[PDB]
């Protein structure tokens, strides 16, 4: 099916010229912007006051990456090896090495935030929800080092922020 | 005054010794380019750049490739241009 | 297999005669460029830089490939005579800013283990 | 003393470039439609005391916001040339803070510092809005952490 | 006395108000700076040439326009004048007139300008 858009019909009787006329002369459709404007303005805004309130997120929400570990506190990473190799920018670098225990993880696990692009794809690529990424999007900063994130700098954001995102895959692995 | 033929003669060959690549005193009558001076067919492409600022005229490039020596530039000049001396 | 199309030049003969006005061209051009651009370099340096270019390529028999090699270049002279390219877009020919690269073997073992 | 009387010299000139900013948002990419984004009356950079200002001799902080290849390369730095000081920049986005999803490709310029003197990095693919607005918090609270004035009175 | 005077007060408060809104600031103009905006690309040298005759028709037009509305500012003492009919008439002829000139202006294209 279809419809048209601008098939018009000016009733060419002496009622309508005269709206047309008094359209014209009168600026009738130009008055009813005014008094559009007008209602918008007595209306509320809806600008929220940040940062003392911020805008609603979701608990599936992608912010800034995390290297979380299990209960006992032992890292979940175990270098599979699978994020980087689905990270869509190869921003994920890693090299694993025998450790004294046997229980051999990674000694390195370096996230370029000025390469990564926050797909969420390794977290549903890490078999053990080692690697998430957080709630957090204030991570901003004033040099271009400070975004090349290490393996220390995911362990310690992802001690900070271990009591939100628990919840959050808590809340979430069932859709997952 | 009509632009002679030995006028034609010595402004050929003022600006062709003012060319970078070729010597005055190896610059004479019979100059050829590539065999005496010394040039290319390429190079043949920097003095008809060089003698079109004298005269204030253009040539075409269906003669660029027969005058390879200086009188050969003074005569086609001379029929061309209908003025001798 | 030898049997081929021309692209735009039978004969090596008319494919110099292709280059013959397009350097005339890319003879003419330099004082205009260097003046409205506003450059530093001296136009004769403009000069013996077209024969530059002009010169690695003059290696070919190939008819078709050298007079590619014209519309290639005839595509630069009016990308620039209309103010199309940039100031960092003709330097970049005048190349400046890297350290002269080592030309004797001893240059290049001293710099590091690569060809 | 002196150095009493040009502290609050320098706060007065610090009150004013940190709440009287005017960005310019060299709208490149999806980094650019969320800056529009920000300019919604969900967040309305106005209510901080900042316009969407063209004609960048008259902004004093300009945002690259998305990729920046190397034909925009030239261009964008002149950009960054003609703006009245002070001037600051702030990489909007991964690709414009080091190339991002495209920083193997042949066409753009692997992080916008390489061209100009970037002041705040602000991650995101693209940074959500208020992130942004965080970002630009960030910026005056550093514009309030600065000491010209000061450094002259000791120079 | 006053007159003046108050034209004198404003043009010294708009000097000194930019006096210190130029010597204040610490100028610190560089040539990069100072070079001219042109959407953020190269300017090619320009804003010395004619623009073809529709700017110039309107002004000439408005300048004929201006003289005749010139003709009729003395109306307001005009109407308080003992012979109102030859006065009456004599403004309406203005004002048609000046009907008349945009009448034909407006027939022969006019202030349809060119294009
Ligand atoms: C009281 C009793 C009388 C009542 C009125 C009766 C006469 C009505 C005449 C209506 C206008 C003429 C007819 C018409 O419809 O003309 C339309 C046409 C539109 O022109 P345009 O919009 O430019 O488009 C076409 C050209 N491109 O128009 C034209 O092209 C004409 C352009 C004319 C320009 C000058 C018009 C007059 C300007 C104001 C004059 C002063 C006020 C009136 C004085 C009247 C004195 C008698
Ligand atoms: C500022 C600068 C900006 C940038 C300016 C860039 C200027 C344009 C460059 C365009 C590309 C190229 O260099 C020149 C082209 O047009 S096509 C290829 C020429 N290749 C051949 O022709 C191979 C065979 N060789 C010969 O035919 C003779 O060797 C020759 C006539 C060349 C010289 O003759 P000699 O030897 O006698
Ligand atoms: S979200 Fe994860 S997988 Fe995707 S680019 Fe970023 S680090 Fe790599
Ligand atoms: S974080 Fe997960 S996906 Fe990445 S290497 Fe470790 S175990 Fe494998
Ligand atoms: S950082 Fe991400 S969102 Fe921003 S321009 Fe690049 S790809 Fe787009």
């Amino acid at each position: 099916t279809y419809k048209f858009v601008n098939m018009r019909e000016p009733s060419m009787d002496m009622k309508s010229v005269t709206d047309r006329a008094a359209q014209t002369l009168l600026w009738t459709e130009l008055v009813r912007g005014l008094g559009m404007t007008l209602s918008y303005l007595f209306r509320e805004p809806a600008t929220i006051n940040y940062p003392f309130e911020k805008g609603p997120l979701s608990p599936r929400f992608r912010g800034e990456h995390a290297l979380r570990r299990y209960p006992s506190g032992e890292e979940r990473c175990i270098a599979c090896k699978l994020c980087e190799a689905v990270c869509p920018a190869q921003a994920i670098t890693i090299e694993a090495e025998p450790r004294a225990d046997g229980s051999r993880r990674t000694t390195r696990y370096d996230i370029d935030m000025t390469k990564c692009i926050y797909c969420g794809f390794c977290q549903e690529a890490c078999p053990v929800d080692a690697i998430v990424e957080g709630p957090n999007f204030e991570f901003s900063t004033e040099t271009h080092e400070e975004l090349l994130y290490n393996k220390e700098k995911l362990l310690n954001n992802g001690d900070k922020w271990e009591a939100e995102i628990a919840a959050n895959i808590q809340a979430d692995y069932l859709y997952r | 005054p009509p632009l002679t033929l030995e006028a034609i003669k010595d402004r050929v060959l003022y600006v062709l010794k003012l060319y970078d690549k070729i010597d005055p005193e190896k610059l004479s009558v019979n100059s050829h380019f590539m065999k005496d001076l010394g040039l290319d067919s390429l190079d043949q492409v920097e003095i008809i750049m060089a003698m079109e600022d004298e005269f204030g005229f253009e040539i075409p490039d269906i003669d660029a490739e027969k005058l390879m020596c200086p009188q050969e530039i003074v005569d086609y000049i001379a029929d061309k241009k209908d003025v001798y001396e | 297999g030898t049997s081929v199309k021309p692209i735009f030049s039978r004969d090596m003969n008319e494919a110099k005669r292709r280059v013959r006005e397009l350097y005339r061209a890319w003879y003419r051009e330099v004082p205009n460029t260097v003046h409205l651009f506003q450059l530093d370099i001296s136009v004769k340096q403009g000069r013996d830089k077209v024969r530059e270019m002009f010169m690695k390529n003059a290696h070919v028999t190939d008819p078709r490939v050298v007079d590619l090699l014209v519309i290639k270049g005839k595509m630069e002279l009016e990308e620039t005579i209309n103010v199309w390219k940039q100031r960092t877009h003709i330097m970049r020919f005048f190349h400046e800013t890297e350290a002269p690269r080592p030309t004797d073997f001893l240059s290049k073992f001293y710099v590091g283990h690569d060809p | 003393r002196g150095e009493y009387v040009v502290a609050k010299l320098d706060d007065l000139v610090n009150w004013a470039r940190r709440s009287s900013l005017w960005p310019m948002t060299f709208g490149l990419a999806c980094c650019a439609v969320e800056m529009m984004h920000m300019a919604a009356p969900r967040y309305d950079m106005d209510r901080f005391g900042v316009v969407f200002r063209a004609s960048p001799r008259q902004s004093d902080v300009m945002i690259v916001a998305g990729t920046l290849t190397n034909k925009m390369a030239p261009a964008l730095r002149k950009v960054y040339d003609q703006m009245p000081e002070p001037r600051y920049v702030v990489s909007m986005g991964s690709c414009a803070n080091g190339g991002g999803y495209y920083h193997y490709s042949y066409s753009v310029v692997r992080g916008c510092d390489r061209i100009v003197p970037v002041d705040i990095y602000v991650p995101g693919c693209p940074p959500t809005a208020e992130a942004l607005l965080y970002g630009i918090l960030q910026l005056q609270r550093k514009i309030k952490r600065e000491k010209r004035l000061r450094i002259w009175y000791r120079r | 006395m006053n007159i003046m005077l108050t034209l004198l007060t404003n043009v010294t408060l708009a000097s000194l108000l930019v006096l210190i809104a130029f010597w204040l600031p610490q100028l610190n103009a560089y040539s990069e700076k100072t070079s001219p905006y042109e959407c953020g690309f190269d300017p090619m040298g320009s804003a010395r040439l004619p623009f073809s005759m529709k700017f110039f028709l309107v002004a000439i037009t408005f300048l004929l326009f201006d003289l005749e509305i010139a003709l009729l500012l003395p109306l307001p003492w005009a109407s308080q004048t003992n012979n109102l009919k030859t006065m009456l008439t004599m403004a309406l002829f203005l004002l048609i007139l000046l009907a008349a000139s945009l009448a034909y202006e407006w027939t022969q294209k006019g202030l349809e300008w060119a294009e």
